[PDB]
């Protein structure tokens, strides 16, 4: 019965994340003056599947200078930890869920760095080591982003925890700043503007690259679950399309930081907020 | 009631308020600091009880803080003073192992910090050698107080596993024969931490 | 526009879909809906208590 | 607005100046300082809680509910004249 | 209970993997995946966050700067006589000596345990931390303090 | 066997380092605020205090002068001997009056309707 | 995992306990409260997915022989790893306080932690090390 | 604490010198201690209970059939 | 190559977790053995203190 | 003669002890570089970590979690001050070594 | 200068800080002053359990 | 051996209410004896009066009030031993058995 | 903390009645073991039937019914 939950879970991840990519490409077409996908399939519907099966019987390119084992290591692990977090988020009752998912979220730059290692290229080298410093960077806020959320989750019997089910099912009102450094945590994690300066799948063809897109938009539903359950008041199909939309309508509009900019803004802003944040809601709960 | 705590929070206020003096000293290119040195001495004599050998400790370490100069070196000798001192008054074997690895971690970054002309890789190399060699003797300490812990149930430092935690300490003295990491130290790091 | 209108409406039902089919999947393997909510020491004495006893009368409904 | 900042300035050798010397109040295209409490809070509003990314914002999402530009090829054709 | 018990005894096996192969990048990554399957084996002694603090300092922290130290200072010489020297004999006597035979175990004279899951509480945790042991908390901030100095103390200019 | 059912709201009432005495004295106020701690303090902590401070406002200047920056660093000499004397004369006035010290002074002074 | 001793199966005699057991589903409202079994299996059909993914493009794609085609087309981060490595140990000790009812004399000792953290933090900050110029 | 300990003498000479890990324990947690049952209370009470088992006032030992 | 090492790993992971079994098993048959001696020897040794302890 | 929870806790104790020795000796014994050298001290605190919270389950008892969050910062603590002084070792004498950072061969 | 120059000063070169550290300091003081102040102010089982259902069964 | 056993845990709840009420003498009697002796074999007769008493309340609620008490439990056992959320038959429940003898 | 201080409360109703169920089916087990043994150990000379350990204070199983591992 576990594997048939976590396979009828698997289904409407991998469908939503076809749907996902479609719809980004439409949305950001309707932003700027024209349609976007409409040729392929009726209304452009089957665009992502022919992407699929197009790279499905692309040739793999296995480069014969690098070692093919960290190489085709790197995309696996990054989708089987964007599976194992959707899991993580529907398929579990544990005490401290939100710590999973964000133990299960610090573990996925392993991929990056595996990729920057394994090919043979000199951006390559320099790009990953970009990408995980941004992610590495923005991933302390996201703790102690937890850290203010967690002071005030509280079960019928009395535990503290970070167990989904007894979250609150009213908007967070007095964490709108919170919030809102939360959703541009998200936006620095999945490295989409204006942080999409880093790229690290240069050498990566055919369903390997299929296997990268896939883990960053599962990635990227995973922290839109958890940013609708911390501070939206549930999880819910209607608010997973309504992030989604504000991340491409976001897309649409802004340039992108240079690194040491938003390396400063990291480090400089986010990070003590947070924290100072932390210390005023510690002082309320007492 | 925390009132019998004061020298505690006085400790912890200190130092807190020794870094940002620092800060502040430095944003005005002072080439010298005699006056956080000063700050650091009062510091040493604040913090200290009344016994005879907690006031030779300090006595000592007021003294030794004149052979150093820039802000780094002394809070590293201040925070490693805080487990040289409350190491005499550890009772178990939690607070023997931090007040222990608080020393080595500071020496270890003493040595690499204050190393300067052609003797700067020599004494990078005796701090790295120090450190590995330091590193497995804080395991086998570990290793035989969580032996001790799980046979007698308590924190009582009884028994066959007193002979290793006895090993751990002739290692700190520099004790033949396993004394080659002092005389590692000695032939390239500077006079005054040796 | 109207061309980003059926994918934006089609995550929606593959979510809502989705979710109703694996909340009737657990439902069936659970059979009571507060299986996911915390559950600290006592509560899962409670459980396992009740499990054991539950097994116990199985075990003595099949002796009469 | 096409005012500058000291903060805002895309280099370091400008950071640098700015916040060692007080040469920038004499350049006329600065924002200057706030004198009060109302022009502090309008200020912060300014830097903090954006409002310079929601406008762009509401001019995009105008866009997405306005007409498009695109012809469907080779139903529909562009526009030629005969010295083509 | 054979995959509980092969998941214990895999923890032994990648410990000696880790300085049995050549390459740094492999020592690394057995590494990681010992660290992995250790904080699994925790979670059978009923430890839920901290198997998760083990995951989360471990693998998630300390194992990207291995992972960076070593693609930026390791050129390939595993054939420059990383091969073609070998290893020390003496020292894997003094391996199988203490840890095969285990001539002198940390159990002493018993040999046999019965191991017990606990209950983790957190409460329990958070009162003992910040009640009961408060002086090593602190100590514990300071032994950090000196890491954050000293590494920036340290750092190559 | 079965364990009890757990208080999650109470907290244990324990200071990190125990006394291990019992107080051989009258017990005036067995916890003391800080308030109550100031407002029983004798004149000789103040005394002490103010000699800590000017101490440290002359040796601050003396050693701040050096890199000519007297003045401020006098000051924080002050401040820093002077709250060092400050928490010694708070922690003694609160030992006197929880009964750890000699209160003669303070138990004919503190109970204003239990003089005598 | 499956109870071993009379005294921890509740003191229920007999065989059918025992293969009920062993035989048992998953359950959270049963005998797996808190388990985290669920996260091993999906670690493993995850990993059949994908590599199922890396092998079939193997099989039906064309592919042709070329040696061009194999081939290639700062201290700052030391600062970012051990500062991330320090951070998330001190997040780690602050979690404990917040799964708490805390009293004040714990919120003070955790502001003391707190102190000591951000006057480390700032030092760096005024000195110019979170500057990332190089 | 519970790692470290202070000794100072006493000025008066009243205090008596002991373990200071028992003491501490003792202010700390406590020392629960249990008694046997004197027999004749136990057969007074088993006495008792089989009486009202018998009269009546008291049920089965399981709520099932 | 990768086939041979992935074939490698499996062979060993598989190895060691059916051989190390059989070591705790006879180190704990050894314990056994071992404590049943000692509690012989010591029933002995009460039943000569017995004897002429009166 | 021996039950189910028997050989689990030998298991474990077996398991550990080979741990230890295996962090302790191996990577010397293979003459291996210095970042082995810090993983493989690491090796040796994971194995001193598991022990403690074993014992802390054992026993019902505080003190081995207390143990194992202190030796976790104290083991990270090292490990980053090591790695500096490599790198900075490195840089100051790859002119003339190449092999810099094995000092067992 | 005064409080007001030097604070405008700092808030329009670097506003985030300054505000971070008013956030900290509201809730030092909200701890330190304000509580203490104005929000901070054996029966058997079955007391406590008919004061529960008195509880609840007006609402 | 004989099977002693109380109620699920669910109907413990559902009952808990009813226990002090009318079985609070057999509660004093266990605890104080708890308190005193630590071996289980020196509280026996305690123990199994009030296992007795608990049962004996058990078979009392079944011959008036059956299926308030059971839709109660019920609900209790849906909702994981919330009591927040079952009230509406907590209040069936008391009203069809009350939990003091009223009008005596 | 309302629901919390119901829910205590209830715990603390339950507790006695609990702690009673398990102290009377731990007893009719050792009953079933001593009978056991009984059965097994006749023919050895010197062998007490129900020899306890300790001397004055009673020793729990300990494994326990409500300590199971995670995974
Ligand atoms: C946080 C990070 C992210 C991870 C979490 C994500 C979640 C999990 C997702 C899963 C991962 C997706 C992708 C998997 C990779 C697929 C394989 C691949 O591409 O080739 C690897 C490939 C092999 O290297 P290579 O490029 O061919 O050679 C380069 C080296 O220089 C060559 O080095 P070398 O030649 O020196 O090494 C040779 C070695 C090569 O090792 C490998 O092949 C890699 C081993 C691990 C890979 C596991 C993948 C599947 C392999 C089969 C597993 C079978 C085990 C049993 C299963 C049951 C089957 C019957 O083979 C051997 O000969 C091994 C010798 C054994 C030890 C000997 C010492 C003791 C002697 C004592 C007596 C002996 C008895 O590179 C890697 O190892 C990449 C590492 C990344 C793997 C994932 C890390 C985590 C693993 C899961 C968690 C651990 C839990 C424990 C459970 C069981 C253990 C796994
Ligand atoms: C390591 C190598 C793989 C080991 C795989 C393994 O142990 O298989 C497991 C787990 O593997 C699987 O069952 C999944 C097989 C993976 C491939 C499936 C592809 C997708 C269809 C067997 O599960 P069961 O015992 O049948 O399930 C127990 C009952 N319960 C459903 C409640 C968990
Ligand atoms: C620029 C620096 C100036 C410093 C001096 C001025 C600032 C004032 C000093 C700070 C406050 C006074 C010192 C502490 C007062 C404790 C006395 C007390 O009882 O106060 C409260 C005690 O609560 C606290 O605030 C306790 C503080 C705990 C501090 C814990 C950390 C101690 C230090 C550990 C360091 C470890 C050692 C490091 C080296 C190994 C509660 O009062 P009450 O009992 O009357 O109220 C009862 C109410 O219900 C709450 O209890
Ligand atoms: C859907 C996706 C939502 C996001 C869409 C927009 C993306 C914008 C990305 C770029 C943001 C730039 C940014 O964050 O700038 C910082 C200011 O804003 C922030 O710091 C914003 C985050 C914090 C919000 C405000 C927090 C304080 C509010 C009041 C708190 C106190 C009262 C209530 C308790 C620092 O830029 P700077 O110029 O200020 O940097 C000072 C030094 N140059
Ligand atoms: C031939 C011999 C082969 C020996 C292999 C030994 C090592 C086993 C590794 C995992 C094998 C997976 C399938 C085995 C079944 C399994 O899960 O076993 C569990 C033991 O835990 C384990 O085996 C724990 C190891 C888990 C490592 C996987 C790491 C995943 C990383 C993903 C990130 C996770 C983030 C944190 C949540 C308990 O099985 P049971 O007895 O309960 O099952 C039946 C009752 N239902
Ligand atoms: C949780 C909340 C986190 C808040 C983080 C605050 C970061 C403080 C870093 C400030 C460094 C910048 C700096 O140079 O500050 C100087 C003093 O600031 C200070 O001394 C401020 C110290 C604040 C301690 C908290 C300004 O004065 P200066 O020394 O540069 O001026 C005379 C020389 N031109
Ligand atoms: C020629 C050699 C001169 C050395 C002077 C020795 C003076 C010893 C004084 C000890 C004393 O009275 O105890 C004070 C005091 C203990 O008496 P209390 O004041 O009642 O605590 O302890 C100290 O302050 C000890 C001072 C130790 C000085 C360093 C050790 C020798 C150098
Ligand atoms: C901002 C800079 C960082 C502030 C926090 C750094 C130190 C961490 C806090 C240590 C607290 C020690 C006990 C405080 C206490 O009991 O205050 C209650 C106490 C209650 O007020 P009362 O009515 O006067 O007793 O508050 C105070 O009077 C002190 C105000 C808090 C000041 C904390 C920092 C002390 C040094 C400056
Ligand atoms: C940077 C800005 C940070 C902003 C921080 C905001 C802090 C907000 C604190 C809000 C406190 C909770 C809201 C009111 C609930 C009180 C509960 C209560 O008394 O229950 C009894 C009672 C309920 O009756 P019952 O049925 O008897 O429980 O409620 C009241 O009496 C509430 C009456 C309204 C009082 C409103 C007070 C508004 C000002 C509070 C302080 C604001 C300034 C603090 C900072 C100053 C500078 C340091
Ligand atoms: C501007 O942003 C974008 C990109 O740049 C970042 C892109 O690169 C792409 C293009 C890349 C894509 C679409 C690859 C990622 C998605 C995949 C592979 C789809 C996953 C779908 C699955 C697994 C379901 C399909 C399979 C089915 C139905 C099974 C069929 C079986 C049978 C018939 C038997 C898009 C659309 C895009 O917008």
């Amino acid at each position: 019965m576990i594997v048939a939950s976590i396979l009828i879970l698997i289904v409407p991840v991998l469908l939503s994340v076809a749907m996902f990519t479609l719809a980004e490409r439409t949305v950001m077409a309707s932003m700027q003056r024209r349609f976007g996908p409409q040729v392929s399939g009726i209304s452009g519907l089957l665009q992502p599947f022919w992407d699929g099966l197009k790279l499905g019987v692309k040739e793999p390119v296995l480069p014969d200078s690098s070692s093919a084992g960290a190489f085709a290591a790197s995309p696996m692990i990054s989708f089987v930890l964007s599976q194992v977090a959707w899991v993580g988020i529907c398929i579990s009752d544990a005490s401290f869920q939100g710590l999973v998912i964000m133990a299960i979220s610090s573990l996925a730059v392993y991929g990056v760095m595996l990729a920057g290692w394994a090919s043979n290229s000199k951006y390559a080298f320099l790009g990953c080591l970009r990408s995980v410093a941004l992610m590495v960077s923005y991933e302390l806020s996201l703790g102690a982003a937890l850290l203010s959320i967690g002071l005030f989750v509280t079960d019928g019997t009395g535990m503290k925890c970070l167990n989904f089910a007894e979250m609150p099912t009213t908007p967070q009102y007095a964490m709108l700043p919170l919030c809102l450094i939360f959703l541009v945590c998200i936006l620095a994690e999945t490295k989409r503007d204006p942080f999409d300066l880093p790229g690290y799948n240069v050498e990566y063809s055919s369903l390997g690259f299929a296997l990268f897109f896939i883990a960053e938009y599962a990635n990227m539903a995973v922290m839109s679950a958890i940013a609708s359950i911390y501070f939206l008041g549930g999880f819910s199909a209607l608010k997973i399309t309504a992030l989604f939309f504000a991340f491409v309508w976001t897309r649409g509009t802004l340039p992108r930081y240079r690194y040491d900019q938003f390396m400063r803004l990291g480090w400089k802003a986010f990070l003590p907020l947070t924290l100072a944040f932390f210390a005023l809601h510690a002082s309320v709960a007492i | 009631a925390a009132a019998a705590a004061m020298i505690e929070l006085d400790l912890c206020f200190g130092l807190l308020l020794l870094i940002l003096f620092g800060l502040l000293s430095l944003r005005n290119g002072h080439v010298s600091l005699a006056h956080i040195r000063f700050i650091c001495q009062c510091w040493l004599v604040m913090i200290t009880p009344l016994e005879v050998q907690d006031f030779a400790l300090c006595i000592l370490t007021v003294v030794l803080l004149q052979s150093f100069h820039s802000f780094e070196a002394l809070l590293f000798l201040l925070l490693a003073y805080i487990g040289q001192l409350y190491m005499m008054h550890s009772c178990n074997l939690v607070s023997f192992y931090v007040c222990l690895e608080a020393q080595t971690l500071c020496v270890v970054v003493l040595c690499g910090l204050l190393a300067r002309g052609a003797s700067t890789s020599f004494s990078v190399e005796a701090a790295l050698k120090f450190l590995l060699l330091s590193a497995m003797v804080s395991g086998m300490a570990l290793f035989w107080f969580s032996a001790m812990y799980q046979r007698t149930g308590s924190l009582d430092m009884v028994g066959q596993e007193t002979f290793w935690i006895l090993l751990v300490m002739l290692f700190k003295l520099g004790v033949a024969p396993m004394h080659m990491w002092s005389v590692d130290l000695y032939g390239s790091i500077p006079k005054s931490l040796l | 526009g109207w061309n980003a209108l059926p994918s934006l409406v089609i995550i929606t039902g593959i979510w809502t879909a989705g979710l109703f089919a694996l909340d009737k999947v657990q439902m069936f393997r659970e059979n009571k809906p507060a299986w996911a909510n915390n559950k600290d020491g006592w509560q899962k004495a409670l459980y396992r208590r009740d499990w054991y006893l539950q097994r116990e009368e199985e075990t003595l409904a099949m002796a009469k | 607005g096409t005012e500058r900042r000291p903060g805002e300035s895309g280099a370091w050798k400008q950071i640098e100046r700015q916040r060692y010397a007080s040469d920038w109040e004499n350049d006329p295209t600065f924002k200057r300082t706030p004198k009060n409490l109302a022009e502090v809070l309008d200020d912060s509003a300014s830097m903090l809680l954006l409002t310079d990314v929601w406008r762009g914002m509401a001019y995009t999402l105008g866009a997405f509910f306005d007409k498009k530009v695109t012809i469907m090829y080779p139903f529909e054709k562009g526009q030629l004249s005969p010295r083509f | 209970m054979f995959f509980e018990n092969s998941a214990i005894l895999l923890c032994a096996l990648l410990s000696i993997a880790v300085g049995y192969t050549k390459s740094p990048f492999m020592s690394l990554m057995y590494s990681v995946m010992l660290f992995i399957n250790s904080s699994f084996v925790l979670m059978m002694l009923g430890f839920e966050f901290l198997a998760l603090v083990n995951l989360l300092v471990y693998v998630g922290a300390l194992a990207v700067l291995f992972l960076f130290v070593i693609m930026l200072l390791e050129i390939p010489a595993t054939e420059l006589r990383a091969y073609s020297r070998g290893w020390s004999t003496l020292g894997i006597f003094v391996f199988i000596i203490n840890g095969v035979f285990q001539i002198t175990p940390s159990m002493g004279p018993r040999g046999i345990i019965t191991g017990l899951p606990g209950a983790e509480s957190i409460t329990n945790l958070g009162h003992a931390l910040y009640l009961y042991f408060a002086d090593l908390l602190i100590l514990n901030s300071l032994v950090l303090t000196v890491a954050l100095f000293g590494r920036f103390a340290i750092a190559p200019v | 066997t079965w364990p009890e059912p757990p208080n999650y709201y109470e907290a244990p009432k324990h200071g990190f380092k125990v006394t291990l005495e019992n107080p051989t004295f009258p017990i005036i106020n067995p916890d003391p605020n800080i308030t109550d701690a100031v407002t029983n303090m004798r004149s000789e902590n103040w005394g002490v205090v103010a000699g800590l401070a000017g101490l440290g406002y002359v040796a601050g200047y003396y050693f701040g002068a050096k890199v000519h920056w007297a003045k401020p660093t006098a000051l924080f000499t002050s401040i820093f001997l002077g709250k060092s004397g400050l928490l010694w004369g708070m922690s003694d006035s609160a030992h006197r009056l929880m009964g750890f010290k000699e209160n003669s002074k303070e138990v004919a002074a503190n109970l204003p309707h239990v003089m005598q | 995992y499956n109870a071993w001793s009379p005294a921890q199966r509740y003191f229920v005699e007999g065989d059918h306990v025992v293969t009920a057991e062993a035989s048992r589903t998953f359950q959270f409202t049963g005998l797996d409260s808190g388990s985290f079994y669920p996260y091993v299996i999906a670690t493993v059909i995850a990993t059949a997915i994908s590599t199922v993914f890396i092998v079939a493009p193997l099989v039906i794609a064309p592919s042709r022989v070329d040696l061009d085609k194999s081939s290639a087309y700062s201290v700052s981060f030391y600062l970012v790893s051990i500062m991330y490595l320090l951070f998330d140990i001190e997040i780690a000790y602050l979690f404990p306080y917040a799964m708490t009812h805390a009293s004040l004399p714990m919120y003070w000792t955790m502001n003391l932690f707190l102190a000591i953290l951000v006057a480390g933090f700032a030092y760096e900050w005024g000195m110019g090390a979170l500057e990332w110029r190089e | 604490t519970a790692g470290f300990v202070w000794r100072e003498v006493d000025p008066t000479g009243q205090a008596k010198n002991r373990n200071h890990t028992y003491m501490y324990n003792l202010k700390t947690f406590g020392h629960r201690s249990y008694t046997r049952r004197d027999p004749s209370e136990l057969q007074a009470a088993a006495t008792s209970v089989e009486a009202r088992v018998k009269s009546g006032e008291l049920g089965g030992l399981s709520p099932l059939a | 190559g990768l086939i041979r090492n992935i074939a490698t790993f499996a062979t060993a992971v598989v190895g060691w977790s059916v051989g190390i079994p059989f070591v705790v098993q006879a180190r704990m048959n050894g314990y056994v053995e071992r404590n049943l001696a000692t509690y012989d020897a010591a029933q002995r040794q009460k039943a000569e203190e017995a004897a002429i302890g009166g | 003669y021996y039950t189910e929870g028997e050989i689990f806790g030998t298991t474990f104790m077996y398991t550990t002890n080979m741990m230890f020795w295996a962090g302790i000796v191996g990577a010397v014994a293979f003459r291996r570089n210095l970042i082995i050298l810090l993983l493989s001290a690491e090796t040796v605190m994971l194995a001193c970590n598991m022990n403690f919270l074993f014992t802390a389950a054992y026993l019902n008892d505080i003190t081995g979690a207390i143990m194992s969050i202190t030796i976790t910062t104290i083991a990270a603590c090292e490990t980053a001050i090591g790695l500096a002084l490599c790198v900075a070792y490195f840089h100051m004498r790859s002119a003339t070594d190449v092999e810099a950072l094995n000092m067992l061969k | 200068m005064s409080l007001g120059e030097a604070f405008r000063t700092a808030v329009y070169k670097e506003p985030v800080m300054v505000w971070s550290l008013m956030i900290y300091g509201v809730g030092i003081s909200y701890a330190a002053f304000v509580k203490p102040s104005m929000i901070e102010p054996p029966p058997s089982l079955k007391e406590v359990m008919a004061g529960i259902q008195a509880k609840l069964n007006n609402k | 051996s004989n099977t002693v056993r109380v109620p699920y845990s669910h109907e413990l709840y559902a009952m808990s209410r009813h226990v002090v009420f009318r079985a609070e003498k057999e509660h004093k009697a266990a605890v104080e004896c708890k308190g005193k002796h630590d071996w289980p074999e020196d509280c026996k007769p305690e123990s199994e009066a009030l296992v007795r008493a608990t049962n004996k309340l058990y078979k009392e609620i079944m011959e008036k009030s059956p299926e308030e008490f059971k839709e109660y439990a019920q609900c209790l056992d849906w909702y994981g031993l919330r009591f927040s959320r079952c009230r509406d038959k907590q209040t069936a429940f008391e009203k069809a058995f009350p939990i003091v003898d009223a009008k005596k | 903390r309302f629901e919390a201080d119901e829910i205590l409360t209830v715990r603390k109703i339950v507790h006695p009645v609990l702690q009673a169920e398990w102290d009377l089916r731990y007893l009719e087990h050792l009953k079933r073991e001593r009978e056991e043994e009984a059965k097994v150990m006749k023919n050895v000379p010197g062998w007490k039937v129900g020899e306890s350990t300790t001397r004055h204070r009673w020793l729990a199983p300990l494994e326990s019914w409500d300590k199971r591992p995670l995974v």
